[PDB]
């Protein structure tokens, strides 16, 4: 189940694996990051990571203007 | 985690579609002779980890290591154009020129006469390798260092690393000249018994029907090494471009070999290639696949043997609409233009991928069939006839017994007799709607 | 600009041979069990110092006058010409003596722990051994709070101040990028309320340092007690970084509703340097056992 | 605070890395031959001021053959030198390669040497220690050269002790059949008398050449540039005042956590020709460290011992030039996390990184470039070599005669013997390190 720290060592390890895949040039990986949807975040928790993982874009000027939130949650779904 | 795959290119043949394969490999992604990388290349999307390595200054070498018990062909790859792409410390060469002499047992044992150092070689490259998935050995089974030393490296193969795959792009001979090597079935039978036993998968490259393509679709009278090994080139290229292009799915190997492989013994897969043509719809492209003038691998089609596809994996490259891939699938599922094994749902998938940047390609669209057919099974049974053929006469078997796979006894032969009847036996039960309860 | 820059060598030490001859004297003074605190001292070395290289700011630059407690009293007088001075007001002038103090009490761990020799202790063998794991573990340690201040704070802060004056075209926007580089010098020296228990932490590492080099000094002779009480300090001081580091992550915890990037990054600096600082002063805790 | 440091340029390797060096420099700062400032760089670190502004190398070069004081005399920077500082034996025989007729010859030259390092002393504001530039294989700067370390670590024992020393190429057949002999004693001497040793393999150094700078065949005078490479990134950080690692004190105890663990690997960046201009590519430190990471670009030949699980014990990169600091912060986090480097059993990865500028009289066409220093438990590998080198000598008595005659082995060879003994402790102690029992 989702910890308070899986979102951080996920984001660590997603630009661990950006470096193994030689993706270290993109500056949209830190523009991107993995985020966790978790019921510990307030101090039911996801069972495992799996079930936990989101994903955060992070759109840019004048882009917001496209990139609605609804249309953030329907590219989470 | 990348998925490394060392490319082990066994004796004169398995060292010249190497190097070939190699050298496409640099023309497909832009990398110079020298492994530096071309000027054109720098905003490519392909994903080299995966076959190649990068050196710390942008340099590609290729994940190859080239084995051979004689110096002339290792020389000639030194010497090539191409020399710097190669890490010269993963090249271990026998310096006893005198070969295996196409013996299987004499390529074994010399194996296990240079098996500290091969090995010593394959840890090293593994350990550089952060998910080292697996091996493919370019080499024959017929001849000396691909059959002997690939079935001594295949056992130690086997006991060193028993969780990385073992894939063979295995070139057969030609079937329709007389081997100058009258032992060369004995070589290519111990080589498919330890394929049978230490092998996850044999790719079979049929040498003859290579040449018959030469000739009667390419043109080629008398086809040299060459123009078969720059088809092979092609063949790799196209196996390779699901790896070099980075797609949406089917982007490891276990996926490709869990669709293609469903039988781990009934692990022999046929190939197709598209084009083939010396110098368009989706569903055009496969039909001209689906043609048999176009395959390119010598299995009879036995009319009382009702030989099928059991899967089928076309990989089509560049601009494809995927709405005529749909209609394609549906036009060739109507006309039953290919049959498929009883015992098990078709498998037949349309990869879409995008061509490399670096090579440029005359033809907008090219396809590549991969095929598991029971007519292979005419292939075995041919081969176990040959054997058969071969062993019934006791010729040239002095040399044999002089060797210590075959001093005692022939039983390795026996053995290789029986598990080649078994291998055609397995066809045959695939062949037959209770292979499914076989 | 030439003011700025002056006030960037002398009160953060930017000056760095400059601070380095200060912090040596200063550390060479305080081992000699020397009054450093004399102002006539301090101030004869500051103007000495400043007056080789730096006429103009030599006019400017004034020395007033737990181990790393010692040099507590050190005052920097920087003199401002006019008008400027109506800008770098008396608060503003403390302000930077206070990021001067922080500096050289981290340059002064600097020194004391890089002029330490091995033959000092030498010439002064398990025990010696235990030293020298200690030795290395407080090096280790040293070496990445050195870096991650000078690059994290001090880098990064003159860098920002630099362009943010650059771009200044109001004497309000250059006052605003002048507090802004304070405030970011001033969070990273831990001076905020909000970080006193993190401040409290290091400065205990550091005092168990300089009880580790005055060890170092007083050679084999002491070293079957200092074995012991270096070691009984390092496993305190792992157990405080560990404790910091799970305090960061209940931080972490407790901030992903309150930004701050900073926080956050010292602490990503602080994760690989607390847990070196764990293990290598658990170096000197498994000798006295 | 100024630390004056007196460089000693020992022999033949010595003298010719002592010219090169000083050429360098005078171009790197825009120095003229004579000293002069050509039309804000700390001199006065290496250099003495003379009263009429003229810049003079705090450089000492003793040779015990005239050939190459002849040299350095008819050299562009022969006025750089004050030529009263220069004592040279008029015996211009050398040491022959052999430790003990050089240690032998410092002594019969001690005086003269010892007013030279006294005058250079004294010339110093606050002298340090003296850095000796000379090979542990050649006669002056193995013998002669630990002759002046004993008499230097007796007369300022609270000096440190700095050599660089040039070790002869384990790979090639030394043309002195005694040197594993010389090497044992100044070994001996460097590890009694000397502060830190870093040895500088000529083999690895032509391999590097070679395989980084695009160098086929590396000649002497390209190898002696390298030297000179080394020595301008040694003095980096006393010509170009930056935030990190500014005295030599400090890279020392950054570099020798272990008062026996003293010997130094060196890394240097970039090893390259001029002509590679890299393709306007912002070079990261990430980028940049993962460029110098590679073995091919290692000056130093550390064998791979499948023995011994040789690890880095700690790496230094000091970075001249324009560097990004949370590109520093983030090439070390690649490197750690990538796992690209074994480090030392006993201790945590010690991964340091200075920031320095670069001279602004020298053209960089590298808007940053680095010299790593790292200690690395496959260094011990190139000690066991030099060691099995040493054994193979003694085991054979070969070359001993000359050693008999000497002083030094004249009525036993117990100093060969301890100092292969001492290279076996060394050797086994690197490995400790990289193994759970180095305590």
């Amino acid at each position: 189940p989702p910890t308070a720290v899986t979102e951080h060592d996920v984001n660590v390890a997603f630009q661990q694996s950006a470096h193994k895949v030689l993706l270290d040039d993109d500056n949209l990986l830190p523009l991107l990051h993995l985020t966790i949807e978790y019921h510990g975040k307030e101090h039911e928790a996801p069972a495992s990571g799996w079930a936990a993982l989101g994903l955060s874009y992070k759109v840019q000027w004048p882009l917001h203007i496209l990139f609605t939130p609804a249309v953030l949650e329907k590219y989470n779904v | 985690m990348p998925r490394e795959i060392i490319t082990l290119q066994l004796g004169q043949c398995g060292n010249q579609i190497g190097f070939e394969f190699w050298k496409q490999l640099c023309a497909e992604h832009g990398i110079s002779p020298e492994g530096i990388v071309e000027e054109f290349a720098t905003e490519g999307t392909d994903r080299k980890d995966v076959f190649f390595y990068q050196a710390d200054d942008e340099h590609y070498i290729p994940r190859a290591v080239l084995l051979d018990l004689e110096p002339r062909v290792i020389h000639s790859i030194l010497n090539s154009p191409y020399a710097k792409l190669y890490n010269p410390e993963n090249i271990y060469l026998s310096e006893h020129g005198g070969g295996a002499g196409n013996n299987w047992a004499s390529g074994f044992s010399q194996g296990e006469k240079i098996h500290e150092d091969i090995f010593d070689i394959i840890d090293r490259e593994a350990d550089g390798s952060d998910s080292l998935e697996g091996f493919v050995l370019c080499h024959s089974i017929a001849g000396g260092t691909g059959s002997g030393l690939g079935s001594y490296l295949l056992e130690r193969l086997n006991d060193r690393y028993p969780k990385k795959l073992v894939q063979t792009y295995s070139v057969f001979p030609n079937q329709d000249e007389m081997s100058d090597v009258v032992v060369q079935p004995y070589n290519s039978l111990l080589t498919l018994k330890r394929l049978t036993q230490n092998a996850d998968c044999v790719v079979v490259l049929d040498n003859t029907a290579l040449n018959r393509i030469a000739t009667d679709r390419l043109h080629i009278q008398n086809p040299s090494f060459s123009q078969i090994n720059q088809l092979v080139s092609t063949i790799m290229s196209a196996s390779t471009t699901t790896l070099r292009y980075p797609g949406y799915m089917n982007n490891d190997l276990i996926g490709l070999i869990a669709s293609l492989i469903p039988t781990p013994r009934l692990h022999f897969l046929m190939t197709g290639y598209t084009p083939l043509t010396t110098d368009t719809t989706v569903l055009d492209v496969m039909r001209r696949l689906l043609q048999p003038k176009n395959v390119m691998v010598s299995t009879g089609r036995d009319r009382q043997t009702n030989h099928c596809y059991i899967a089928i994996l076309n990989i089509i490259q560049g601009e494809v609409d995927p709405t005529q891939v749909h209609k394609s699938l549906q036009r060739i599922r109507e006309r039953k233009l290919a049959n498929f094994i009883p015992w098990g749902p078709a498998s037949i998938q349309v990869a879409l991928s995008r061509k490399s940047p670096y090579l440029p390609s005359a033809h907008r669209v090219s396809g590549l069939m991969m095929a598991n057919h029971t007519s292979i099974s005419s292939l075995f049974e041919s081969s176990c006839q040959q054997y058969d053929k071969l062993r019934k006469r006791e010729a040239f078997l002095e040399q044999f017994r002089k060797e210590d796979i075959f001093k005692e006894n022939f039983d390795e032969l026996d053995r290789s007799r029986e598990v080649v009847q078994e291998l055609i036996d397995e066809y045959h039960a695939a062949t037959r709607p209770d292979y499914i309860s076989w | 600009v030439e003011y700025l820059q002056a006030m960037r060598n002398f009160f953060l030490m930017e000056g760095g041979d400059t601070m380095y001859d200060f912090y040596t004297s200063i550390f060479d003074k305080i081992r000699e069990k020397e009054t450093w605190q004399n102002v006539s001292f301090l101030n004869v070395q500051l103007q000495e110092a400043v007056g080789q290289r730096y006429p103009e700011d030599s006019s400017r630059l004034s020395i007033s006058f737990l181990p790393v407690h010692t040099l507590d009293g050190l005052t920097l007088s920087y003199k401002v010409p006019w008008p400027v001075d109506i800008v770098i007001s008396l608060e503003c002038q403390k302000i930077y003596n206070q990021v001067f103090l922080l500096l050289l009490q981290i340059k002064w761990a600097k020194y004391s722990l890089d002029v330490l020799l091995f033959g000092e202790l030498a010439s002064s063998r398990q025990q010696i051994h235990r030293m020298f794991l200690l030795r290395v573990k407080l090096m280790h340690f040293v070496n990445s709070l050195h870096n991650y201040i000078m690059t994290r704070i001090l880098h990064s802060t003159g860098l920002e101040f630099q362009h943010q004056v650059e771009e200044a075209k109001d004497l309000d926007q250059l006052i605003k990028i002048h507090y802004r580089y304070l405030s970011t010098i001033h969070d990273r020296c831990l001076l905020r309320e909000k970080v006193s228990f993190v401040k409290e932490a290091i400065m205990k590492v550091l005092n168990l340092a300089l009880m580790f080099a005055d060890g170092w000094q007083a050679g084999l002779g002491a070293w079957h007690g200092i074995s012991s009480a270096v070691t009984h300090g390092w496993h305190g001081t792992k157990l405080n970084i560990f404790s910091a580091v799970n305090t960061s992550d209940l931080i972490v915890i407790h901030f992903h509703h309150m930004q701050l990037r900073n926080r956050n990054l010292f602490w990503t600096v602080l994760k690989p340097l607390v847990y070196y600082l764990d293990k290598w002063i658990l170096f000197p805790l498994g000798i006295i056992g």
